[PDB]
């Protein structure tokens, strides 16, 4: 329902260090 | 995990530790999927090769933490179980087929700011990102290296640990391999000359292999941390068990509805 | 698949327990 949805991160809208090395794979 | 680095606080919110009672140590990793339920990897409750059966009563849930052998008191939560739950065609003898086990506990968890569940797959999510070279996150506080000294320190973090790492082609799982893989499993990271590497290890096992949705931000669980020759060998990888192609029976046995 | 992990664990006290 909220899974997912980090309460310090995503809830926030911040990203944590490595996040983006991930989403860069995805195509 | 090996190669890896010191998580962020919160950054893996539905990261769990089983916990033996007697004697206290740790057992394996584990994820939160709701306010009363656990998933892990069967064979870190079921292996009888090497007398391997233990029982609701003889373990604890640890959620929240971040730290591996303190007592994060007023962060981390203790439960205990109101029983476990192994897949019926949990092939221990061969190849470990179907790794997968719930976990109920016995009074729900509240949440909070480091204690979260992550989302479970549904058949688009599961084929948009299932595919070789995107890449996941596995997390534990799994040994640092496949062999240390005694002694000359330890090859145990002091902290959660965490690792992005490609899903591999399937045909390379199999040639990298003598043992018979499946359709309910996949592995990953990176092959010998990618240059970087990482890999789960022992004390790992059960943990989350995640991912995050491009399509509405959120973290899906995609494996579990099951199986690999060694610890970050080269020409090697880790297993993990497909968490979408069990999920029909993981959503057969809460009957949540 | 040598490390278990049995013996630099700080204790829980029963105050924790449920």
């Amino acid at each position: 329902a909220d899974c997912g949805l980090r309460p310090l991160f995503e809830k926030k809208s911040l990203e944590d260090k490595t996040e983006r090395e991930l989403l860069e794979s995805y195509i | 995990i090996v190669e890896g680095s010191d998580a962020e606080i919160g950054m893996s919110p539905w990261q769990v530790m089983l916990f033996r009672k007697s004697p206290q140590e740790l057992l394996c990793g584990a994820s939160l999927i709701s306010d009363r339920w656990v998933l892990t990897a069967a064979h870190c409750l079921l292996y009888p090769p090497w007398d391997k059966n233990f029982t609701e009563n003889d373990l604890l849930v640890r959620i929240g933490k971040h730290s591996r052998t303190r007592y994060e008191r007023n962060i981390e939560k203790i439960s205990m179980l109101e029983k476990i739950y192994i897949h019926p065609r949990y092939n221990w003898r061969e190849n470990l087929d179907r790794d997968i086990a719930l976990m109920k506990l016995k009074k729900p968890v509240a949440f909070s700011d480091y204690i979260h569940p992550v989302c479970l797959p549904d058949r688009e999510t599961a084929a948009s990102l299932l595919q070789a070279g995107y890449k996941g996150r596995v997390t534990g506080w799994g040994n640092l290296k496949e062999t240390w000294t005694a002694n000359v320190g330890k090859g145990q973090p002091s902290v959660l640990q965490v690792v992005n790492l490609p899903i591999v082609e399937r045909p390379v799982c199999k040639d990298s391999t003598r043992i018979r893989i499946t359709d309910n499993m996949f592995c990953a990271g990176y092959k010998p000359d990618e240059g970087k590497r990482g890999d789960a290890c022992e004390g790992d096992s059960g943990g989350p292999f995640v991912m995050k949705s491009p399509f509405n931000n959120r973290w899906y669980q995609m494996g579990i941390v099951s199986w690999g020759e060694g610890c970050d060998r080269d020409g090697k990888y880790g297993f993990y068990t497909h968490v979408f192609r069990l999920k029909k029976w993981i959503q057969k046995v809460i009957d949540q509805f | 698949x040598g490390g278990g992990g049995n013996g630099d664990y700080e204790p829980i006290p029963e105050e924790a327990a449920x």
